């Protein structure tokens, strides 16, 4: 009412007070601050004529910039820090696959050594930790290692593990259940079956890892206020009192993560 | 975008109002 | 100097003062939005006077965190989640050159073991990705590997490619024209010409492709997706 | 093969809140203790929990999405570091990476899974496997990757590729690590004071609203 | 066993307003000086005991028990010497002593967040905070009757009240008490300062009204022997008042 109307006209003579006090003090700095702007990045955008084929059941992180002409299959997802810069050549990424944190993929401008094939990236597979792809054409279930640099021409087959930090040169194709890795290619160890069991382990639980991630990114302000106040509220609890009262404090549907990505199954 | 529309919060600014009046008034008229 | 900090700090002052009575004046009138989890990224970070330079034609990636003083030439590209940053000491960024993605160049942050020297990049110097130049100089006209973790005291002379994945060593001197790889730097043959002219032509080729990219990129920011994360339920 | 690939009409372009820098999960809600310099590009998911004096610069991904993140007292990660945690090591101790007090990490420090004791300096590219112990005072050169499982003794510095003993330590060498670590943390005091609380992007936001529709 | 807040209330609170009353009792209801000798050997077995005792115990809680219990013995000197001296430093020892138990149980509370339990969990303190283990060295010293504190005021003044009665072997069981119940208390500082221990305990910040509360009660304790008027003048009125 008139009462209403009041605190809001003396509540924007404060603000108005504040603004220009706050410029006052901003210019007495000597600008020599640089204003913060609201935001130039774009999580994934058209480079020439072109914008990416991202699947609807994909998870794209806001810092990832997944730019040009990029496919990317079902499942599949793109962690924070992640570049795909992909500008000259289509990139097509499997299904269910992750290229991690920090990670490059980038394609050769058709003409780094004269017969320049697209980088293909195979379904199911993990990249790894920002490893560096450049012209790389990984196929179906295989490992790259952290950090790894696997160049033009590297065609590394299923079940292809590469360890970490490997430097894989040029035009090099690694055979189904090798272990390669060092600077060199370097042949180090074969391709156990408990191995192959843990990458296609690793591969299938980071599927359902990155859906709370997806869900949780992708949060609206109003939605962040409620569960921040939940957050806040729920954080310790006391047996003696909620007894007393003869209440229990359960945590709400919301504060409960998917028995899926627990360290094995902690329902209770 | 005119009147605050929470009856119960303006009635704590009022009164932190009247508060902070009567405390200067009592420093002067005192 | 000691009198510019006062001011500096006044000014940190009056501006939280400032920024508090608008959040007393906003709050107070029955809305929180100054409770917004915005990323407060800025991609040219200054600290007292040591604001960062860039020329008018440079294009800097909208994720590239430029830290410093950092002195960026005509026509040279700052790409994708490169870390530019220079505190100790200045950066020099030649022009033409291309920092590629996920790079980043070190002073030394640290005053131990000895003085922090800069860093000098020259024009038309090819930068491979994942690049942590630290401390090291580096003039025009040469060649960095993809993943070079070259240290300091690196004098890097004319047409001085470097494989990649090197670790050239601290106070090593790379010789005109040759490559340097290995684990540490081992060296491998000598630069042909066509190499050296490619090297000449990828340096222009990233250019252009910075400036096609960076055309794109001043664009207005499709105000379509403000109004559609606004009602997002 | 499949080759299908599905667009939709509500995939989020330019996020306009950026990126979220803490990204809580149910509970976990990733905890910073006051006076500890966390870069704005820092993405923190997960049970990362990160101790007073301590220091994040940009481009680390910490997430502790499968075992907890713990940063020492006066413990630095540097810039474009990615840490994260298994659920099992091969060494059969929990696989949690704790990172204890005056540490220096170095940038692309792709830590996973690990074990790191104090005054446990840490060189660029450095790709700490999973079960990796680096007992106390120690020294790891640039370019560093051990298998997992493997340890460093205490005052042995390693380098090369693979883990390779290089060198022994003497006392002035080692005792320069604290004075390392606090440098670090002085600097990143220097850079905390730059950035105040509460930044005033909102109204730039709120004028964008104003300009078209409320 | 009591939880900490309720110490904290215990200690300064009862015994501010029992001593009251046993100053109420004594100087009305006893004329037959017979209770200078039963507050004569329980205050010297207060303080011998006290001091002997705290400088064997591990915990926190319990050095602040003690402590008071020799603090006690300090106060209760003031009954034996009956006279407007005697209980002038007596009130005086008692308001020295709750700012100081006040202060101390605000850093017994500001640790009680991470559960401090023993002595050997504030270890290497001074670097984690330094300004609370700062803190935290003067009170404990300010316990310690080091001159340039409040606490020193306290017991001098008590000692010239026992000294002015005549009774010189309360000056003499004072004193000596006094050395011993510096001793652990300089014990305590060593393992806050000097000492670090391997594994090193993180304290999450305090808030800000027990940082308030301590900061005032820290100027007060070392800035009290600047401008301690107000509170001579205080007791001395208050002295006087059970009888005119
Ligand atoms: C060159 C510059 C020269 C100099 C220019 C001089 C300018 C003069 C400026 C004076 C500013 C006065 C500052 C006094 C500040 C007092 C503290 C602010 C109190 C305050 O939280 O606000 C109201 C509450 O209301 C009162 O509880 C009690 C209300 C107390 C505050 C009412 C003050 C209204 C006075 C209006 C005077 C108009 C003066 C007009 C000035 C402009 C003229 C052009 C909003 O509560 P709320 O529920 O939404 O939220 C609160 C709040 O967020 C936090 O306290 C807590 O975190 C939260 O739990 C919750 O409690
Ligand atoms: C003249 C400036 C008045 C500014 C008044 C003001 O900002 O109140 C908030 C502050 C801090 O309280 P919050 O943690 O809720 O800040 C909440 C959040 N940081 C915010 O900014 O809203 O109150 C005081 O300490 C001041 C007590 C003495 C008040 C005189
Ligand atoms: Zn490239």
């Amino acid at each position: 009412g008139t009462l209403g109307r009041a605190i809001y006209t003396v509540g924007n003579w404060i603000r108005g007070t504040g603004q220009a006090l706050d410029r006052v003090g901003s210019l007495l700095q000597g600008s020599h601050r640089i204003e913060e702007h609201l935001s130039r990045h774009r999580t994934l955008m058209n480079v020439f004529d072109k914008s990416p084929l991202v699947d609807k059941d994909v998870f794209v992180a806001p810092s990832a910039s997944v730019i040009g002409d990029v496919q990317i299959g079902k499942g599949s997802s793109i962690w924070y820090g992640c570049v795909l810069r992909g500008d000259v050549n289509n990139i097509s990424v499997g299904s269910g696959t992750n290229i991690q944190d920090n990670t490059l993929v980038h394609v050769a401008k058709t003409n780094i050594s004269g017969k320049v094939l697209p980088t293909l990236i195979g379904d199911n597979v993990t990249v790894g930790h920002s490893a560096v792809i450049h012209g790389c054409t990984v196929e179906d279930d295989a490992f790259v290692g952290m950090g790894a640099t696997l160049l033009d021409g590297v065609v590394v087959e299923k079940h292809a593990m590469v360890a970490a930090g490997s430097l894989v040169k040029q035009n090099t194709r690694i055979p189904s259940g090798e272990v390669w890795g060092g600077n060199p290619a370097k042949f180090m160890r074969k391709l156990t079956d408990e191995e192959i069991v843990y990458i296609s382990q690793s591969a299938k639980n980071y599927i359902n890892l990155a859906q709370i991630h997806a869900s949780e990114n992708s949060k609206s302000f109003e939605q962040i206020e409620v569960e921040r106040a939940l957050r806040k509220k729920y954080a310790r609890k006391d047996e003696d009192y909620d007894s007393m009262l003869g209440i229990t404090r359960e945590t709400p549907p919301e504060l409960i993560l998917p028995d899926n990505v627990l360290p094995g199954g902690k329902p209770v | 975008p005119k009147v605050s529309e929470d009856k119960n919060r303006n009635y704590a600014v009022v009164a932190g109002v009247v508060a902070i009046v009567g405390s200067i008034g009592w420093y002067l008229k005192a | 100097g000691t009198l510019g900090r006062a001011f500096y700090s006044v000014g940190f002052w009056i501006r939280e003062t400032g920024q508090a009575l608008d959040r007393l004046g906003c709050r107070l009138q029955g809305k929180n939005y100054f409770r917004e989890q915005l990323s407060r990224h800025r991609t040219l970070m200054n600290v007292f006077d040591k604001a960062p330079i860039v020329d008018k034609e440079a294009f800097v990636a909208p994720s590239a965190s430029v830290i410093g003083d950092v002195h960026i030439g005509r026509g040279s590209s700052i790409w994708y989640g490169c870390v530019l940053r220079g505190d100790v000491n200045t950066v020099s960024v030649g022009s033409g050159t291309n920092i590629q993605d996920n790079s980043l160049v070190h002073v030394a942050k640290s005053n131990l073991s000895g003085k922090v020297h800069p860093t000098i990049i020259g024009d038309n110097v090819t930068i491979g990705h994942s690049a942590v130049l630290h401390g090291c100089t580096v003039e025009d006209e040469t060649f960095i590997g993809m993943g070079a973790t070259l240290l300091d005291g690196v004098v890097v002379e004319k047409h001085g490619m470097v494989a990649a994945g090197a670790l050239v060593r601290q106070n090593t001197r790379i010789p005109s024209g040759e490559v340097w790889g290995g684990n540490p730097a081992r060296f491998l043959r000598k630069l042909t010409d066509e190499e050296i002219a490619f090297i000449s032509q990828s340096a222009t080729n990233y250019s252009n492709l910075a400036q096609a990219h960076a055309a794109e990129n001043a664009k207005p920011l499709n105000v379509i997706e403000f109004e559609k994360v606004l009602r997002k339920k | 093969p499949k080759s299908q690939v599905t667009p939709s009409p509500d995939r989020v372009k330019w996020d306009y809140r950026g990126q979220r820098q803490i990204i809580p999960l149910g509970q976990w809600l990733p905890k910073v203790a006051v006076d500890a310099y966390v870069a704005p590009n820092v993405v923190l998911a997960g049970q990362v929990t990160v101790w007073d004096g301590s220091s994040v610069w940009n481009g680390a991904v910490l997430r502790g999405d499968l075992n907890k993140i713990t940063v020492g007292f006066c413990s630095n990660v540097q810039e474009r570091c990615v840490v994260h945690a298994a659920w099992s090591s091969p060494t059969g101790l929990p696989a949690q990476t704790l990172i204890d007090r005056y540490v220096t990490v170095g940038a692309y420090s792709l830590l996973r899974s690990c074990t790191i004791e104090p005054e446990c300096i840490i060189g660029q590219h450095s790709i700490l496997m999973e079960g990796s112990l680096v007992e106390t005072r120690s020294i790891l050169e640039a370019g560093s990757v051990l298998p997992p499982g493997r340890r460093i003794p205490s005052g042995e510095l390693w380098g090369g590729n693979p883990a390779r003993f290089i060198r022994t330590l003497t006392n002035e060498e080692t005792l320069e690590i604290p004075k390392l670590a606090v440098a670090i943390n002085h600097l990143s005091g220097d850079y905390f004071s730059e950035f105040l609380p509460y930044s005033t992007i909102y109204l730039e936001v709120e004028k964008f609203k104003k300009s078209l529709g409320i | 066993g009591s939880p900490t807040p309720v110490t904290a209330f215990l200690s300064i609170a009862p015994k501010i307003s029992i001593f009251a009353n046993i100053l109420r009792v004594f100087i009305y209801g006893s004329y037959g000086a017979t209770l200078q000798q039963i507050f004569f050997f329980c205050s010297i077995a207060s303080m011998i005991l006290g001091a002997l005792a705290a400088m064997a115990q591990t915990k926190v809680k319990r050095l602040l028990a003690y402590s008071s219990i020799g603090h006690v013995g300090y106060i209760c000197i003031g009954f034996s010497c009956g006279t407007i001296e005697g209980i002038q430093s007596l009130l005086i020892g008692i308001f020295i002593y709750a700012l100081m138990t006040m202060d101390a149980f605000a850093i017994v509370l500001a640790l009680r967040q991470t559960r401090v339990k023993y002595i050997a969990d504030l270890g290497a303190l001074a670097k984690t905070n330094p300004i609370l283990a700062i803190t935290f060295s003067i009170t404990m010293f300010s316990y310690a009757g080091i001159p340039p504190l409040a606490g020193f005021c306290s017991k001098f003044y008590l000692f010239f009240a026992a000294l002015g009665c005549g009774a010189y072997f309360l000056a003499l069981v004072g004193v000596v008490t006094s050395v011993i119940g510096c001793f652990y208390y300089i014990r305590l500082v060593k393992r806050m300062f000097f000492d670090t221990p391997r594994t090193w305990i993180l304290y999450e910040p305090m808030d800000r009204n027990k940082s308030l509360l301590l900061a005032m009660t820290s100027f007060f304790i070392t800035l009290f022997l600047l401008y301690p008027s107000p509170l001579f003048s205080v007791t001395h009125q208050m002295a006087l008042s059970l009888y005119l």
